[PDB]
């Protein structure tokens, strides 16, 4: 929420109703402003909704606060909702409604590993790339092996990002000396993903 | 159609003044209040202020005293100075179009200001050696964002560039992948085309099996 107020997060099933308010006071939405509102999908710049003969999205207010309706809910509207108002000529924006939409097909991670460049063992650095990409839910444990051992150091991982796909993606990368990468026969990047793990090895 | 285009620093040390600019097409300049909005990085949207052709303007009372705009009707650009920034103006801005009745219609694509203290340091790309899976390591750059293109734009077909990671150093990594044909490894090249506007870099790495 900022000026204006929504809940944080709204989920629905698909096909079903969900409602996402927006609460603001006599100044603005109390004052005979009109309420707008955005959807802002991942990574890119919020949309305006048009209400206009549109079948399944549609608005109320009353007072001080406004709703956003949305019918028959379909996995391409998760986003990020927000109303904007008006206090004067200033614009004012609510804080954000993240909509999940439940009951999505679990899918599991492709996992891509590369070795280092023989050109980055030339700078005498080595990283080896662990690309985890198309996940769903969202969250995945990644660890590295050097042959069977657990690799603690060095491991940078990103924490997992919505595509537009509705899917997640993230990385992991190892860093090594060109030494310690010779002297291995192997090295895994092993990703669990709601209890099933892929496992993608690489050799010297 | 309406195109709205950001313009600016990437990056801005602190107490310095950010400024950016919007250049305006397929619309004309003097029906709308144009705006500028920001988005912090996991934040909601903030209204910064709009200016009107005449020079009528407004601007976000929590910003009072720091925000100029700028309006340049010969070249349908208008801009925003906002000065002593800090690291809480770190954000994303986009100049938009507002209709004064109606809402905010056209946004332009966005441009990512971090402001630091930090320098910027320009990518070392390194190949990442094959369908076949190849692709760039583009590492060690500050601050964001880089744009990697394959075959400069004519490859669009199953590249996937993921989120870069933020190391331990205070730099930032990513890969970009673009899945191919087996067939072609050796008749067809690949170029990954890494451009770092903060720091003024432009890499073409070949990718070679």
């Amino acid at each position: 929420a900022s000026v204006l107020t929504q809940p944080p997060s709204v989920s629905g099933a698909p096909g079903q109703r969900v409602t996402i308010s927006c609460t603001g006071s006599s100044s603005n939405i109390g004052a005979g402003h009109n309420v707008k509102w955005y959807q802002q999908l991942p990574g890119t710049a919020p949309k305006l909704l048009i209400f206009h003969n549109n079948a399944r999205f549609s608005v109320s207010k009353s007072g001080t606060s406004a709703t956003l309706a949305i019918t028959g809910l379909q996995a391409e509207d998760e986003a990020d909702y927000y109303c904007q108002s008006y206090d004067r000529s200033l614009r004012v924006f609510g804080g954000g409604t993240k909509l999940t939409v439940l009951r999505q097909p679990k899918a599991a991670p492709s996992v891509t590993l590369f070795p280092p460049s023989s050109e980055e063992l030339q700078a005498n650095k080595a990283t080896l790339v662990c690309l985890i990409s198309d996940f769903y839910p969202g969250a995945v444990t990644v660890a590295w092996k050097a042959d069977s051992s657990p690799v603690k150091a060095g491991v940078e991982t990103t924490t997992p990002s919505k595509q537009s796909n509705n899917k997640y993606a993230a990385s992991s990368y190892l860093s090594l000396t060109p030494e310690q990468w010779k002297s291995h026969k192997s090295y895994s990047c092993q990703v669990t993903h709601e209890g099933s793990t892929v496992e993608k090895t690489v050799a010297p | 159609a309406v195109q709205l285009e950001q313009s600016g620093p990437g990056l801005v040390r602190p107490s310095q003044t950010l400024s950016l600019t919007c250049t305006v097409s397929g619309t004309s300049f003097d029906d709308y209040y144009w705006t500028w909005v920001r988005q912090p990085p996991g934040r909601g949207l903030e209204w910064i202020g709009y200016v009107f052709y005449t020079g009528t303007t407004l601007l976000d009372p929590s910003l009072r005293g720091r925000v100029t705009m700028l309006v340049n009707t010969s070249k349908n650009q208008f801009s925003l100075r906002l000065s002593s920034v800090t690291a809480a103006d770190t954000a994303v801005y986009y100049c938009a179009r507002n209709l004064i009745a109606g809402g905010i219609d056209v946004w332009g694509q966005g441009s990512l200001v971090t402001v630091s203290s930090a320098s910027t340091k320009g990518p070392s790309v390194f190949p990442l050696a094959p369908t076949a899976a190849l692709g760039c390591l583009v590492k060690d750059y500050f601050p964001e964002p880089v744009t990697v293109s394959w075959n400069s734009g004519a490859l669009t077909s199953g590249v996937h560039t993921f989120p870069a990671v933020l190391q331990s150093s205070g730099l930032y990594s990513l890969s970009s992948v673009v899945t191919v044909p087996s067939s072609s490894l050796g008749t067809q090249t690949y170029i990954c085309n890494v451009n770092h506007k903060p720091s003024n870099t432009k890499v073409d790495k070949k990718v070679e099996p």
